């Protein structure tokens, strides 16, 4: 999920956008 | 942009920043 | 607990301690 | 909503509990 | 709600998140 | 203390208002 | 060092990074 | 008070300071 | 992404996530 | 200057990332 | 005052605490 | 640098004014 995406991994703006609504 | 680690209430505040208005869910059990 | 006034990522941070990690979606208007 | 109440007026921790998953 | 780590300035807004108006005390110290 | 309650161990938003005023 | 402008838990922040270990009051007015 | 000032008007850290234990 | 309304440190915090490894300066008026 | 505009009114990322070293 | 570390966001905060007006830059890469 | 300076070893108020414009 988002923590292994990026927090326990990196992750760019463009993948956290991936939690938006 | 970047990427790198966003952890907690770092990770929340960079999706409160990304989505915005948008709104986002947090779902850190997946 | 005390009422809370919170605008902004402030809301999101308080969201986050409140739900730890249940984790919370943020909706906002519009 | 919630985040508009909290902003323009006041809520509580019991509120924001409901928007938890 | 939660438990989960605070630690350093994320435990001092939390307690100012919790106290609010009557104020909080924190001393690592003990 | 404060810090091994909620840093070193974890604790509770409850456990928090201990240290409140 | 600058004056500073906080409010909230931005005051909380700063009274964080300005007393470190030796731990601080929170003490607002009402 | 501190609290009050910083946010109403500015304040130093050096004010700050003072709230320390 | 959205726009950003963004004051203070607030502002910092997002130029600290969107600059990354790479840094940033802060350069505000007067 | 940005500090100003993302505060008066609004700016993106795409123009904060001019800012990046 | 005191020393204590300051990692990430909260160095840029810490930056944006002490500079304030000034500006700072934040060059983690040296 | 600061990361050095403050992060990975510790630095004072004082040194941090170091990186300020
Ligand atoms: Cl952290
Ligand atoms: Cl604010
Ligand atoms: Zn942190
Ligand atoms: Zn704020």
């Amino acid at each position: 999920g988002i923590v292994e995406q990026c927090c326990t991994s990196i992750c760019s703006l463009y993948q956290l956008e991936n939690y938006c609504n | 942009f970047v990427n790198q680690h966003l952890c907690g209430s770092h990770l929340v505040e960079a999706l409160y920043l990304v989505c915005g208005e948008r709104g986002f869910f947090y779902t850190p059990k997946t």
